[PDB]
RNA sequence: GUGCUCGCUUCGGCAGCACAUAUACUAAAAUUGGAACGAUACAGAGAAGAUUAGCAUGGCCCCUGCGCAAGGAUGACACAUUCGUGAAGCGUU
């Protein structure tokens, strides 16, 4: 019933909360956490 | 003689980081 | 117009080139050369000036400022912040880097992120006027229990 | 293609078998665009006032040279008065 990503049985197309439902081609390369912690900057 | 004015001489491509660079473009002159 | 232009390009261009080759580094040449692409708006020649410049002396704190200020000014939010992190990487202790890292994440609202790279900044146990910046950060917002912590 | 089947069997043909096993930038062509250090033309050797000897240094410059030798113009290339903005950080009244 929601119709937003906020809220299968639905039937829908719902995407919860940010998956993209469109062609996008980003470059971002993905961050990432390592076990428990970091940001895996370096 | 054509390694300056018309192709790029040496390229590189910046490399891409963790963001989106491929919306931007610029403007003319 | 249209080949008129073109020329003038030829003739700047090349000459760069030329005193670049000429004297190899004497960096005033490199910066000199970005800024002007920069001025023409043709941004990817002049990123790679810039990492052709690194190339030659990564350790120039002057150059990575004109660098990543370069794509600031052109609003290359991501590409800015990716410059940030590699100079920070690199040449951990110029606090000049990290100063101006925080701050453009602050500029553009992120204080996850400001604070993120705060704690990163931290880890090199710098310079008592790092830490009060980082208070003082957090003091911007109430935040009162994290600027005790 | 050569030989052999007391092959069919005449000397013609046909059959079986054995042996013998993969050449070649295929062109005798067609097209396609960098160099001669030719003449001509313009101009005309580094260093200091000039005239000149040279070793070098550097490499998106070569050439001669068997050369890690030596030459090529040293091969060429190499062009004293007097301050204040703007932003950020830190401490203080
Ligand atoms: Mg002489
Ligand atoms: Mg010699
Ligand atoms: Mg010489």
């Amino acid at each position: 019933i929601p119709r937003l990503l906020e809220d299968p049985e639905i039937h829908v197309a719902q995407y919860p909360l940010d998956m993209g439902r469109k062609k996008k081609m980003s470059n971002a390369l993905a961050i990432q956490v390592d076990s428990e912690g970091k940001i895996k900057y370096d | 003689g054509v390694d300056y004015n018309a192709e790029i001489p040496f390229e590189k491509k910046p490399a891409l980081g963790f963001y989106d660079t491929s919306e931007e473009n610029y403007q003319a002159l | 117009d249209e080949e008129e232009l073109n020329d003038y390009k030829l003739r700047k261009r090349k000459t760069f080139e030329d005193n670049i080759r000429k004297n190899r580094t004497v960096i005033s040449n490199w910066i000199k050369y970005a800024q002007w692409e920069e001025s023409l708006k043709e941004i990817q020649r002049a990123r790679s000036i810039y990492e052709r410049a690194l190339d030659v002396d990564y350790r120039n704190i002057t150059l990575w400022l004109k660098y990543a200020e370069m794509e600031m000014k052109n609003r290359q939010v991501n590409h800015a912040r990716n410059i940030w992190d590699r100079a920070i990487t690199t040449l951990p202790r110029v606090n000049q880097f990290w100063y101006k890292y925080t701050y453009m994440e602050e500029m553009l609202g992120n204080v996850a992120g400001a604070r993120q790279v705060f704690e990163r900044w931290m880890e090199w146990q710098p310079e008592e006027q790092a830490w009060h910046s980082y208070i003082n950060f957090e003091l911007r917002y109430k935040e009162v229990d994290r600027a005790r912590t």
